[PDB]
RNA sequence: GGAACUUUACCAGAUCCGGACAGGAUGAGGAUUGACAGAUUGAGUGUUCUUUCUCGAUUCCCUGAAUGGUGGUGCAUGGCCG
């Protein structure tokens, strides 16, 4: 049901990093380039062992973090992310519609008037 | 950081006792260059103005300020005691001393 | 034969003029041909402050200025004669320098 | 790592944070004109000796 | 108020002698390089 | 037990001296030293075998002192209030890489 | 005073000492400094911890002090400005 680009999540998952920077819109792509040669940072593999660890049938425990500007990879789906919006930790889930994103896209610092 | 190495210290005050006096910018960040006996030695601004601090607060050195820079400047007491710390001949002086 | 250029540049008037004048002395008492001094255009500098520190009343703004004089003078001479004609003492304020022309 | 996390963002150097009045390190209200990097109350105190005067 | 336990102050673990540590004795060589 | 207390204070200037166990095996195992001298005294048989092992096998030389205080009084362990016997830190080793 | 960070003075957290000096305690048989790996954590941040190293009398603790502060008071002032 879900597609980016017209693909759907497993061959999402299937494609390398250079297609996917190719898939992605221009802010994205330009992060990527930029942050080529700089380390990623400690939360992707964080995630990836919260994803390893947990059992078919529930939800990986969440990862908290600082971090904004980090560009939503087809991977980091399914992981369970609480963001820092200024002075709580809001949990969210990464669904495949969040593909191509930042990060601080999905906790709200403010609240409407 | 202020832990200042001891050689550095030494390094401080043989050219402080040479050149009677030592002019700092006053920065947080950056570096301080001197010359002994030829090249050069660096040493943090930090620890610079820590050693001139303890100095001064033992009334050892004169200190004026202007422009983001200091000017340390050893007395007599400071320099009796820079004597005695390198151990140097009752007929060492100063730059600024020697006719 | 070979020409050297003096550029003669300072911020007072009466200075610049002055030292002009003393090398086109010396420069005529040692029978060189002289092409100058040209009085280049005058440069100001210009810095426009509000004159309040803080930010109260009206405001009221400073308009400091700063003028540059430049003259140039040719000498037809070598270059050991150009050193004999600019030794003398000179005005605090003005510098002068000396390029070879091609 | 206190040591490389101490003054970090400031090595980079970027920004109004970066540069000071050197006269007296404010970071407020900078005349950059002409490379002066002199505060604009600090100017009009020093402006005479500077050699700028006030004409006009 | 703090809702977190306060980090103890920092020891140092000491033990004495420690420089024989390394030496294991004649023909003395080092544990590790 | 008197040249050396010239010995170790004239290498004290130009910070010739090294002092404390780690720090004189550390001279002896790395090389870079002239002599270490130890104190009989230093109540660990380890302590004064490993000192003497350290430089017999770089063929370092090695005085021994009699009294572990008047050696630690001598290169300036000591505590002031000209209070010198008011404490004396203990120093059985003192290591030695420049003479002056 | 067109503030993304800095600036920044505000909010939620986490560091460092940038507490000089003096008098006491410990202390080369080591006062202390800085860290690999795992975990604590927002932090492949020795912040703290486990377990191991590394420096070296520079430092730590503890009392008086001291210092810094875009802390207050512009109805205590200077200077400047309106
Ligand atoms: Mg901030
Ligand atoms: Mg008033
Ligand atoms: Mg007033």
């Amino acid at each position: 049901k879900f597609t980016y680009r017209g693909l759907e999540i497993d061959p999402l998952l299937a494609l390398s990093e250079e297609e996917f920077k190719a898939l992605v819109h221009a802010r994205a792509r330009r992060n990527m380039n930029r942050h080529a040669d700089r380390r990623p940072p400690v939360l992707l593999k964080r995630l990836r062992e919260a994803k390893k660890h947990v059992k078919v049938g529930e939800k990986p425990k969440a990862v908290k973090t600082h971090l904004r500007d980090v560009v939503i990879t087809p991977e980091m789906v399914g992981s369970v992310v609480a963001i820092y919006n200024g002075h709580q930790f809001n949990a969210v889930e990464i669904k495949g519609e969040m593909i191509g994103h930042y990060l601080g896209e999905f906790s709200m610092s403010y609240r409407p008037v | 950081s202020t832990y200042v190495p001891k050689p550095s210290r030494d390094n401080v005050y043989r050219f402080f006792f040479t050149e009677g006096v030592i002019a700092c910018k006053k920065d947080r960040m950056g570096t301080w260059t001197g010359t002994l006996g030829g090249n050069t030695f660096t040493v943090p601004c930090i620890q610079v103005m820590q050693l001139m601090r303890s100095l001064k607060s033992r009334n050892l050195i004169k200190e004026q300020y202007a422009w983001r820079h200091y000017y340390w400047t050893l007395n007599d007491e400071g320099i009796a005691y820079m004597r005695s710390y390198l151990h140097l001949a009752p007929s060492a002086m100063p730059n600024t001393q020697k006719p | 034969g070979q020409t050297v250029r003096l550029t003669i540049t300072s911020r007072n008037a009466k200075a610049v003029e002055s030292v002009t004048s003393q090398l086109l002395t010396r420069a005529r008492d040692e029978k060189v041909t002289i092409h100058g001094p040209v009085r280049l255009p005058t440069r100001t500098l210009k810095i426009t402050t509000r004159k309040t520190p803080c930010g109260n009343g009206t405001n009221t703004w400073d308009t400091f200025e700063l003028k540059i004089y430049k003259r140039i003078i040719d000498l037809h001479a070598p270059t050991e004669q150009v050193k004999k004609i600019t030794s003398f003492t000179m005005e605090s304020g003005v510098d002068v320098s000396i390029t070879i022309l091609d | 790592g206190h040591l490389d996390q101490w003054r970090s963002r400031q090595k980079i150097g970027m920004g109004k944070g970066a540069r000071c009045c050197v006269i007296c390190s404010n970071q407020k209200a900078l005349i950059r004109k002409y490379e002066l990097n002199v505060c604009r109350q600090c100017f009009r105190e020093n402006a005479e000796h500077i050699g700028f005067t006030k004409l006009r | 108020i703090f809702t977190k336990p306060k980090k103890p102050t920092h020891r140092h673990k000491l033990e004495k002698m420690r420089a024989l540590k390394y030496f294991k004795v004649y023909k003395v060589e080092r544990t590790r390089q | 037990e008197d040249a050396v207390r010239i010995v170790i204070q004239k290498s004290l200037e130009a910070n010739g001296l090294v002092r404390g166990l780690s720090e004189v095996a550390r001279t002896l195992d790395c090389k870079t030293a002239h002599m270490c001298i130890l104190a009989d005294d230093c109540e660990d048989e380890e302590y004064k075998k490993l000192v003497t092992a350290l430089a017999k096998q770089g063929n370092i030389d090695l005085i021994n002192v009699e009294e572990r205080e008047k050696l630690a009084q001598w290169a300036g362990l000591v505590r002031r209030d000209a209070g010198e016997v008011t404490k004396t830190l203990k120093c059985s080793s003192v290591a030695i890489r420049d003479f002056g």
